[PDB]
Formats: C-alpha cells, structure tokens, sequence
C-alpha cells in the first residue's frame, strides 16, 4: 500500500526480484528519495508509465522481462546511469539518450537495432554499451565520436574495423 | 584383507590424491589464454576433478573433457565471474545446491560431445542461457522429445549450434523464444524442414545451414524482419529460388554461400539494396553477371574461384567497396575508373599475371594489404610507391 510508502518517503534503491511482478502501481510518485530501481523475474508487456515523475533513477527494473519499447518518461530522465534493458525484441530506441549524459551502462541484450545516432556519440561519461543479437552491419558515423568512452558488448570485430577508417579506426585504435 | 577388493575404497584414494597435488601452487601457474583466461586441464586424466581449483578468482571460463566423477560443489559460488563451462562426455550430477547462481549468472555453455543417453539435463531449466553449443550428439526423432519447455521458454538464448546428425529439426517449436538470432546446424541428410519456424522465429539475423543436400531455400522467410543471411554453405545449389520474397526482404545484408552450383544470378540482386557484404566461391563463372553494378552498399566482390577472361566495365559502381576477393583467373586487363574509390583495403587479387598498374593505384595511400600471384613482376610503377 503506498500511501504508507507516502510516510516511508526514503527508499532510495528499492529492489525486489526472483517474484511475480505482473505490474507496478501508477502511485511511485510516492518516495522522491528513490535513486535507483532494479527487478528481475518479472512478467510484463505494457510499459512503465508512472517513471517521470521521479526524477533521481539512476537504474532500471528490466531484466528477465518482455517489454517492446521504452516509455515516454525519456524526457526527463537527466542524472540516471543504468539500462539493463534486456529480453526484449525491439529495433527502434527513441533518439532522447544525447540529453541525458551521465548513463553509462546500456545493458541490451535481445534487440537486433539498426541505427544508432548522435544519442550514442554525445554521451562522453559512458563507458559501456552492451548488445547481443543484431544485424551489426548498419554501423553509424556516431560511433566514431565515442573516444571517450572505451568497450561494448559485442560489436568490436573487422565489420565495424572496415567500415569508416578514418573515425571508428581511429577511435578505437586511439583508445588502445 | 577384503579392504583392497572393494572399488569404492580405491575411488577414496584416487579422490584424496587428486585433492592432494594440485596445490595452489601448481594449478595457479597452468592458466595461460589470451582472450578468455580458460582453465585447460588434463580432465581425460583427471578421474575426479580437484577443488583449490575453485580457489582462483581470474578464472571466467573453464573446460571439462572426459570425467568419470561429478563433483561441483557451491564452492564456486565466490568464484562467480564464471559465464561458461565446457563440458564433452561429462556428466556433472551433484548440483543441488549450487543451481541458483549458475541459474542466475552463468549464460552459456559448451555441452557438446555425448552420447543421447549421457546428456546432462540441468541445462534445460536454468532460464537465463544465452548461447547454446550441443554438437557430436546423434539425435534421433526419438531424440527429439528432450527438447522441452524451459529451454522452449526460456529469456536470453541467442544461439544454438548442432554438427554431424541425422537431425533435420532437433526443437524448431522451440521458435517462440525471443533472442534466436543465429541458427546453425550441420549435416542434413534430406531436403526436408517444418514450416512453424519461419512465421514464429520472428527474429533471426543469422542462419547458417552448413553441410547440407538441398537446393531449396525457405521461400516462407519474410516473416523474420531482421535477417542478415541465407548461408547454405556445402551444399550443391543448382539454381536458385525465388527472389522477390527477397525483395520483400531487401535487409539481407550478409549473402554468402559457396562450394556449391550457382550457373548464373538472376537480375533481382538489385532489390536488396541495403547488402553491404558478400562472397562467394567455388561455382563455375565464365559469363559477364550483369546487375552487379546496382549494389550501392556492397564492401566485398563476390567472384572467388570462377575463370574471367574479361572483367565487366562495372567499377563506376565500388565508391565504398572495402575488400577485393578475385580468384582463379587469367585476366591481365582491368579499367581506370579504381581511383574512384579510396575505401578498398585489399587489393587481393590471386591468380592473375597482370602487366602493370596505372595511376590509380596511387588513390589508395592509405591501403595496406596486397595480394596477387604471378605477374610480369618487372615494371612496378611509382604509384605503387
């Protein structure tokens, strides 16, 4: 009951998996202190809607799930640092993540993506992308803005090290 | 006297010896590999498996070949930078108390080489595999029925792989799935598959049917959005099928299959404009093929092991081709229009005593693999230099 959580205000990483999550309450409004969420062992399709009204998550309770996309709480997702958004099916991923700069773990598996734009090369304080299961054949120009950051899950082979000499080559050969 | 008869009393000092010398000191020192730091170790000779083996936490992948014993214990739940486990004609079956955190973060395996009877079951019902590696085991269609549900259902399984069978569809209802992404399987015998897949596997970017009789290719594949493959590789493809389904799937963007048949392609190559790669080999050529010149996106040239007596004006096509593959020939002539491209990194054209080479080959400054055999040899121009 979450008006007690309106008292119990101070949650600030609230976990809870191995469980039978169908869903969660619109009414997470209700503890501001929270920083940072994790599940797993969930069961899902809809999306998580209650998100933007707290502002102060840094993680996301994605894993062992079945979800199709990530809601419109994007917009204001500012200080948030982890995504294990994984065991899904989805190509697209909205192109919101170049205004939020301090996530830095994209924890992806499942999602056979095709682009990856400016979102991607604007994140300096990333470190980390990590994807399983792609077409890995499209390879933007953006990754070659992305120096600062250093390794992701799969991608580092000749498909990426043939394409575009000058920025990836560069980048990641620089970088090591 | 009766002690020395009784087997289980020798198991007893076989067990207590192999505790005994490897000492940290001498198992410590063994683990050499570049990429993953995998644990060899002489398991055929190892009856029972040590245990300050456990006591080594660099240790992310291991392998386990030939054991009579099982013993894993929760001893490696500290150890859990663990993700894989070889295991080839090993049974392991002490697992009680250690299945929740290999449930949890071991995601992959290497389960190959059994028997159909000697196959560890755990690996079914742990939830959270992703790469599935269970080859050298002669499944039947009675064989069949130990594909069940918890690895029909479960989350992250991005691939699985099966070699030399009589198998033509070990557990291809298993398609509901979410992450099947690469499906590879050797030794078909027939030119028979099921139709549920290609409709329910909504999700494939690879597929690699090697080792197989057909001529045939799932004309039902529109279905999977995201696909990256048709690869067919040893297999002799007389002719090939229908390509306006590939039309409706103009995202192929990785085609490749060789040691086969191919005659001639037909002009429908232009309508997967998004392929960037693409080779072949091992086809007889002669003929000019024509709708080569429309692949916008292409990055390798797909013309290995075929004769070419004259190479098709078609080079106004490559401004981002990225490797050369040319191979069994005798050409000695080649266009100007090469220093239209800068993006090529291999000049690798085998097979081919060419006279020389003009200024176009000084485009490429920034181009550090070449490859010919035979040649005049005696020119070598300055734009090479």
């Amino acid at each position: 009951e979450i008006i007690s959580f309106q008292h119990l205000k101070r949650l600030t990483c609230l976990k809870l998996w191995h469980n039978k999550i169908v869903t969660i309450p619109p009414s997470i409004t209700h503890v501001k202190n929270l920083e940072s969420l994790y599940f797993s062992n969930n069961k899902l399709e809809s999306l998580p809607v209650a998100v933007f009204s707290l502002q102060k998550l840094r993680c996301l309770d994605v894993s062992y799930n079945n979800i199709s996309m990530i809601p419109i709480e994007i917009g204001l997702l500012q200080n948030l640092q982890h995504l294990h958004i994984t065991g899904n099916k989805v190509d697209i991923l909205p192109k919101q993540l170049f205004k939020c700069i301090k996530l830095r773990t994209l924890n992806l598996g499942q999602n056979c993506i095709t682009s990856l734009p400016e979102k991607v090369g604007q994140l300096s304080q990333l470190t980390q992308l990590e994807l399983k299961g792609n077409c890995f054949d499209r390879l933007p120009a953006q990754l070659g803005q992305c120096r600062m950051l250093k390794k992701s899950g799969l991608v580092v082979e000749d498909h990426l090290f043939d394409t575009l000499p000058l920025e990836v080559k560069e980048a990641l050969n620089q970088d090591i | 006297f009766g002690v020395f008869l009784s087997e289980v009393s020798e198991n007893k000092l076989r067990e207590i010896s192999l505790n005994h010398e490897w000492t940290f000191e001498k198992l410590r020192q063994h683990i050499s590999r570049n990429a993953q730091d995998k644990q060899e170790l002489h398991l055929f000779m190892l009856s029972g498996v040590p245990d300050a083996v456990f006591d080594l936490t660099d240790l992310d992948v291991l392998k386990l070949e030939l054991i009579p014993e099982a013993k894993i214990p929760a001893k490696i739940s500290q150890m859990t930078n663990l993700q894989e486990l070889h295991l080839c004609h090993c049974p392991a079956k002490v697992e009680q108390t250690a299945f929740s955190f290999l449930r949890d973060h071991l995601r992959c395996l290497h389960v190959k080489f059994t028997d159909v009877a000697e196959i560890p079951a755990w690996v079914y019902l742990l939830k959270n595999l992703r790469e599935l590696y269970l080859i050298g085991n002669l499944n039947s269609e009675n064989n069949k029925m130990i594909g069940l549900e918890s690895l029909r259902e479960l989350r992250h399984l991005k691939i699985l792989h099966v070699k030399s069978n009589l198998t033509k569809v070990p557990s291809n209802i298993t398609d509901v799935a979410p992450h099947l992404t690469k499906l590879v399987i050797h030794n078909d015998g027939t030119k028979l598959l099921v139709l549920n897949s290609l409709k329910k596997m909504m999700n494939v970017a690879e597929l690699e049917l090697q080792n197989c009789e057909l001529e045939r290719i799932p004309h039902a594949i529109f279905s999977l959005s995201n696909l990256q493959e048709l690869d067919l590789k040893s297999n002799n493809i007389r002719t090939i099928e229908e390509i306006i389904s590939f039309q409706h799937l103009k995202r192929l963007t990785c085609l490749k299959l060789w040691h086969n048949k191919i005659v001639t392609i037909p002009p429908s190559i232009t309508h997967v404009k998004n392929l960037e790669s693409l080779y072949f080999s091992n086809n007889k050529l002669e003929s000019l093929p024509v709708a080569v010149f429309s692949l916008q996106k292409l990055r390798c040239l797909d013309v290995s092991y075929n004769n070419i007596s004259m190479i098709p004006i078609e080079i106004g096509l490559l401004q981002n081709l990225q490797h050369l593959h040319i191979t069994g020939n005798k050409v000695d002539i080649l266009p100007k229009q090469l220093f239209k491209c800068i993006k090529l990194r291999t000049l690798n054209l085998g097979q081919n005593c060419i006279t020389s080479l003009p200024e176009k080959v000084g485009q490429l400054s920034q181009l550090t693999q070449l490859e010919l055999k035979g040649n005049c040899f005696d020119r070598l121009p300055a734009q090479l230099g």
